RNA sequence: GGAUGCGAUCAUACCAGCACUAACGCACCGGAUCCCAUCAGAACUCCGAAGUUAAGCGUGCUUGGGCGAGAGUAGUACUAGGAUGGGUGACCCCCUGGGAAGUCCUCGUGUUGCAUCCC
RNA sequence: CCCGUCUUGAAACACGGACCAAGGAGUCUGACAUGUGUGCGAGUCAACGGGCGAGUAAACCCGUAAGGCGUAAGGAAGCUGAUUGGUGGGAUCCCCCUGAGGGGUGCACCGCCGACCGACCUUGAUCUUCUGUGAAGGGUUCGAGUGUGAGCAUACCUGUCG
RNA sequence: UGCAAAUCGUUCGUCUGACUUGGGUAUAGGGGCGAAAGACUAAUCGAACCGUCUAGUAGCUGGUUCCCUCCGAAGUUUCCC
RNA sequence: UAUUCUCAAACUUUAAAUAGGUAGGACGGUGCGGCUGCUUUGUUGAGCCGCACCACGGAAUCAAGAGCUCCAAGUGGGCCAUUUUUGGUAAGCAGAACUGGCGAUGCGGGAUGAACCGGAAGCCGGGUUACGGUGCCAAACUGCGCGCUAACCUAGAUCCC
RNA sequence: UAUGACUCUCUUAAGGUAGCCAAAUGCCUCGUCAUCUAAUUAGUGACGCGCAUGAAUGGAUUAACGAGAUUCCCACUGUCC
RNA sequence: AGCUCAACGAGAACAGAAAUCUCGUGUGGAACAGAAGGGUAAAAGCUCGUUUGAUUCUGAUUUCCAGUACGAAUACGAACCGUGAAAGCGUGGCCUAACGAUCCUUUAGACCUUCGGAAUUCGAAGCUAGAGGUGUCAGAAAAGUUACCACAGGGAUAACUGGCUUGUGGCAGCCAAGCGUUCAUAGCGACGUUGCUUUUUGAUCCUUCGAUGUCGGCUCUUCCUAUCAUUGUGAAGCAGAAUUCACCAAGUGUUGGAUUGUUCACCCACCAAUAGGGAACGUGAGCUGGGUUUAGACCGUCGUGAGACAGGUUAGUUUUACC
């Protein structure tokens, strides 16, 4: 007994019931993933500020 | 594939911590010891009645293995292990391509 | 993976422009990128390192990191019922400085100048620009009028250049 | 028909009265309903709204934290809609005017010995009908065990949520998914 | 199984319903023990109801070695030092323990 | 008004055939002991200044090719939305909007940054 | 159009149902979890047991260094063990003036970045029982940690599981 | 929905033998017994009958009992003998 | 060599419509001073931090308000329609894209019908319409007008049909 | 002409001998020929590279027997007209 | 670092279409391991020199995606190196695929931790990183048969009818190259092309699996026309006779037999004719039961075997109406 394989029918309606949610952007963003050397220097500068 | 008999590569031994000459050999799995806890447990489980108590793999699919190179640093005599990609024919110190 | 390779369906997207292949002009490597800059992602098919995924091609994002050869870009991506700020690293060859905010600083400066002038003369004004509105009335000078009528039909003219 | 969501009706639920059956709390609620209606004071409105809240939404405040927050404001009446507990880590107790729903016996004894007073909200209304010269304080709402288990699932990247485990030890959820040497880490 | 819950490990796979012990007789047991104590006190009158004297001993292991509790009976060395013959001590309300060593 | 050195843009700058260029340059050019390099001092490398503007570089012309811009193709092809629109159907008219591309024709053939030098 | 049911679709040439009465199916228990009510609170829990007491299966009382949970975490382990913050928003209140104003106050919660404890790495003056200590100085590493506690008992609905 | 959970009518095979038959006796369940049909073993046989484990387990079928009021879906993604 | 007929889902110089991304301030700007172990030949830059001043809210429309968290049900057979579209001669066949609908939804119209047209609904009085109709069945003209058709084949008579 | 008494070879040890057949065994098939009938996919006899016959997994025949499967003829008749 | 490829043009003894060599043109029309698509010309291609960045440490991100893991890839940081004069490049292959959890085993690393009465030494157990593999590739350890059969279900799914469709089958039309002693159309209609029908067979799976009795024949009624005969007509390559084509036309009729279970088929015979079809492929509580399609049994082929068989053979219970 074969069945349907795939479809995107009704998915946009589901997404729009509560979406499309845009996360609130804060003034300061996380520094994870940035150049480690630059972050090290910035931390030292803040320490001696 | 053919790999050279010797290789200059990094050695993380405290004595060297740098690139040194290494001799290249092929790793071989050592003999299974009857004193290993897993083997002892398996032997205890198999004893008595009940037949085979653990799975026995049958559906072999791979036609090759991953060759591991044993690089023994000539300075400190310590060994590092380096796998290579799957191959059907492997040799060490073979004649160079003409 | 899962039925589609990394560069699947990129025959046209990642190809280079006609008669524009070969060496890359030096201007690409002389650009300056800084945190907060808006950039456009345009994949150069000749640079295979630091290539963004095809999805980010043709999308504009903001710079959040600056390495030796690449720049970090934050690009919005819609996944079901929310927008994800996906952070990627892309080589400068694949990125171009965006003009999406070129007029902002100019407009702010002019608004500040106009507000200062209005305050000097003791008036209250709005510096907001407005959409094009209806035009007022005006007089048009009479001239010779050319009459337009429907064309009599001719089957022989149904083909481009005639049958 | 009309193109409205749920016929234009609200779908948000908020407390409009205490769920408790404490008669004294009901009398306080009546008092502050009258105050809110006939004064329009923001402080009174906040007090009334907090009077409705549940136990976990009225966390206690420690004596040491109260002293720290009252530093330099000892002349003001500090108000908390909740309980005030004692802290054995606080050594010097100044004279404080403190109003709360309840005081622990040790905290009340220490406050009264230090020369302060412990007030109820009716006394606060008699003293500060509009909340004038008060220090409104809240306890740590998210500082409880249940909160640690909230948030992203323990097994997803960058998650520090505490998992639910019957016991703590090497044999309890430490092997696969927590180590590079057993499958994957995190 | 569903949701984020602690992994269940209920040990209820045997005929546990046939091995349930209830405590509906707890007050009855208390009454019976009190009656036994009263009968014993009447029997041993005028001997003390608390029973024979017991020694003072230390708690075992590092967790309780600071604690002092009651031991089974006085050692032979203690009885000898106190001048009480070991065969007489039990008859005069003193418990005797011939096993306990004095270190 | 140019040349040279380093470039930006990367054909309006390219390709082909003809004609021309004061000075400084750039070149062609004379040798192989040395450094260097090959089968080959052709190339590369080094040392030079006898000769030549013959070539390169530069400039100009071609009812030249290409390239770039415009006009036209054409409100055409196509296309978003509408109809209890026509038609048996294939397809198509109409309403509210957007709107291309060969052929043919006309024009143009680089513009420029820093430094040195000639005029 | 005949109800109930499964179904994309039932008045169905789909199944059950001749009719009436009575009986008839998410319960009890154990382990958790969120929520809410109540008590106390860095504690909380006397009901294993004991003293008694409606002449009494109730109620009342009792925790000695008892025990359970909490009050400290990180390591496989040996083992070590929290120097006590800053900042952008932010409720309430206090002043000057009545502007979508300025100054002070800055709890809850959120964002960002330091610091401390521990696994790992790195580092090393001085002492020292010679293998320990730790002036200074760290890290794109790791934690269900710390940075003035928030738990314990108990009631009920709901949810997973035996 | 029979006189009958195998019977009735006509017809038919054999009929001194490997013949038919009563009673006694022996073989009992993965066992017996079988001139062999998986036949028979008390209307039960390709594993009898009786009690118990046992309310055996079912991703499958069928049911799942008062009223009004408010909110109100999904047949799509990934993984799984 | 210069022309010429006709072509492409896995050809293409050129190249739409529709659709996709970004931005349009109070998390802004300007001027000074400061921190660094990063960077530079160079307090040259790069970030960050203080002080002082300005900042009419910086496009339209709307905003039955915005954000955050916890526990959990059911569902995980779908089906139909305009347009785009694959296999197939085709199918009330089989499979995809956007949107809507039925399923879960009555009500008026299409005689009749899950999907078409209209339109979505608390219980009522009055008025007016949508789609569709006004010879009878059957509420509303055999209403006012112009042409065509005469069917001795059951003339013909309304999207889906 | 055809076949092959005869010689040599391969898989895998041998290569279907005596017999029998469109068989209760043959797909093509209602095979081909003769016979039986007015007419026969039936019966009989014959032929045989026989899909896939064959020698105690027994081949061939066989008097006598059979509530066994088949074809034909005489007698007989309400099976039928 | 140096060089430029395929191809073409013009030349050089053997030498020619194709050997080697010279010049010119040469946008890649070559090559780059493999499929294809991109990409590359003082290179990513060819030659040569030096080499092992196919190295060590963990983190971050992308693709997949639940924003889990694995695989693959990308950008930094912290070391040690290769090459180059140097910038610079190098963390395998120009890019897009080429691969693998738990448990166990085994190897490498530390003057590392533990064996719980205390020491030493073997042995064992730990920590970090690889290797032995699950291809059903998020990863059980796995041969048949049942016609002697069983259960829970499924019209989520086949074997009838019915429904859509009509490829195939069947039945018609249009044009007119040709056939027909000459003459396209008396009678036909090649190359093409438009239709109709559901008595063929397919395609599909909508209804029925707590069941709609599954071939054929016998009996009986009715209905259709695409008319075999019969009534009345037009046409002819219609002298007569016979025949053929076509038009109204379904009132009436369309048979007796051999073989086969047969539908179908093929013969004998008569006849005016021996036309074609529907009605749940009409009709089993109307019959029959020869065939298919349970259990017995034989043959052939297949299988080691139990057994199988769109092969053959023989025997095998047809229930109920009074609503
Ligand atoms: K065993
Ligand atoms: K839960
Ligand atoms: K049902
Ligand atoms: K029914
Ligand atoms: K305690
Ligand atoms: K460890
Ligand atoms: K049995
Ligand atoms: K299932
Ligand atoms: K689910
Ligand atoms: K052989
Ligand atoms: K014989
Ligand atoms: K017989
Ligand atoms: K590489
Ligand atoms: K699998
Ligand atoms: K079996
Ligand atoms: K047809
Ligand atoms: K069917
Ligand atoms: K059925
Ligand atoms: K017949
Ligand atoms: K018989
Ligand atoms: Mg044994
Ligand atoms: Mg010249
Ligand atoms: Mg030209
Ligand atoms: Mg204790
Ligand atoms: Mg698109
Ligand atoms: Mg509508
Ligand atoms: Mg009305
Ligand atoms: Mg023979
Ligand atoms: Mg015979
Ligand atoms: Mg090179
Ligand atoms: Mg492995
Ligand atoms: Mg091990
Ligand atoms: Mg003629
Ligand atoms: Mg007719
Ligand atoms: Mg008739
Ligand atoms: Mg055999
Ligand atoms: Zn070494």
């Amino acid at each position: 007994a074969k069945s349907k394989n795939h479809t995107a029918h009704n998915q946009s309606y589901k997404a729009h019931r509560n979406g499309i949610k845009k996360p609130r952007k804060h003034r300061h963003s996380s520094t994870k993933g940035m150049d480690p050397k630059f972050l090290r220097n910035q931390r030292y500068a803040r320490k001696h500020n | 594939v053919n790999v050279p008999k010797t290789k200059k590569t990094y050695c993380k031994s405290k004595e060297c911590k740098k690139h040194t000459l290494h001799k290249v050999t092929q790793y071989k799995k050592g003999k299974d010891s009857l004193a290993a806890q897993g083997k002892r447990r398996y032997d205890r489980k198999q004893s008595g009645y009940g037949g085979q108590t653990k799975p026995v793999f049958h559906k072999k699919a791979k036609t090759t293995k991953k060759i591991v190179l044993r690089l023994q640093c000539q300075g400190c005599k310590h060994v590092s292990q380096h796998p290579i990609k799957r191959c059907k024919h492997f040799e060490i110190g073979g004649d160079k391509k003409g | 993976p899962a039925g589609h390779g990394l560069r699947s369906r990129t025959r046209d997207s990642f190809s280079r422009a006609f008669r524009k292949k070969g060496t890359i002009p030096l201007s690409t490597y002389l650009r300056i990128f800084k945190i907060g800059d808006y950039v456009d992602i345009k994949v150069n098919g000749a640079i295979h390192k630091g290539m963004p995924h095809k999805f980010y091609h043709g999308r504009t994002g903001r710079v959040w990191n600056v390495t030796k050869r690449a720049v970090g870009v934050e690009v919005n991506k819609q996944v079901r019922n929310k927008i994800l700020r996906k952070r990627i690293h892309v080589r400068i060859e694949h990125v171009q400085l965006s003009r999406c905010t070129e007029e902002v600083k100019e407009r702010m400066k002019k608004n500040d100048q106009l507000k200062a002038e209005a305050k000097a003369r003791g008036e209250v004004i709005s510096t907001k620009r407005q959409p094009v509105g209806p035009k007022p009335g005006f007089m048009v000078e009479g001239a010779t009028l050319e009459t337009v009528t429907p064309i009599p039909y001719d089957v022989v003219n149904d083909l481009k250049g005639g049958y | 028909g009309i193109d409205l969501k749920a016929g234009g009706k609200s779908k948000k639920t908020k407390r409009t009265a205490p769920k408790s059956d404490d008669v004294y709390l009901k009398l306080l609620v009546k008092l502050y309903r009258f105050l809110v209606r006939r004064t329009g004071s923001k402080f009174n409105a906040v007090i009334l709204k907090r009077l409705f809240m549940s136990k976990i939404n009225k966390p206690p405040l420690s004596l040491s934290r109260l002293i720290s927050y009252a530093k330099g404001k000892e002349d003001k009446v500090v108000v908390i809609v909740g309980t005030i507990t004692d802290d054995v880590r606080a050594y010097e107790v100044p004279a404080l005017k403190v109003c709360a729903l309840r005081f622990t016996k040790t905290a009340r004894a220490r406050i009264e010995k230090a020369g302060g007073e412990c007030l109820t909200f009716d006394q606060l209304a008699l003293r500060a009908p509009l909340g004038q010269n008060t220090l409104l304080l809240r306890g740590p709402k998210n500082a409880r065990e249940a909160v640690k288990h909230f948030g992203p699932a323990p097994g997803v990247p960058h998650s520090h949520t505490k998992p639910f485990v019957r016991s703590k030890g090497r044999k309890f959820e430490r092997a696969r998914g927590r180590r590079n040497s057993r499958g994957y880490k995190a | 199984m569903k949701h984020n819950n602690v992994i269940p490990n209920g040990h209820f796979k045997k005929h546990w319903q046939n091995y349930v012990r209830t405590w509906f007789n707890q007050p009855a047991r208390k009454t019976r023990r009190r009656a036994a104590r009263q009968q014993k006190a009447v029997k041993i009158f005028p001997r003390p109801t608390a029973g024979s004297l017991r020694p003072i001993v230390h708690g075992q292991t590092l967790k309780y070695n600071m604690k002092v509790r009651a031991g089974r009976g006085f050692s032979l060395e203690e009885l000898k030092a106190a001048g009480i013959p070991k065969k007489l001590a039990p008859t005069i309300g003193i418990a005797v323990d011939h096993r306990r060593r004095n270190r």
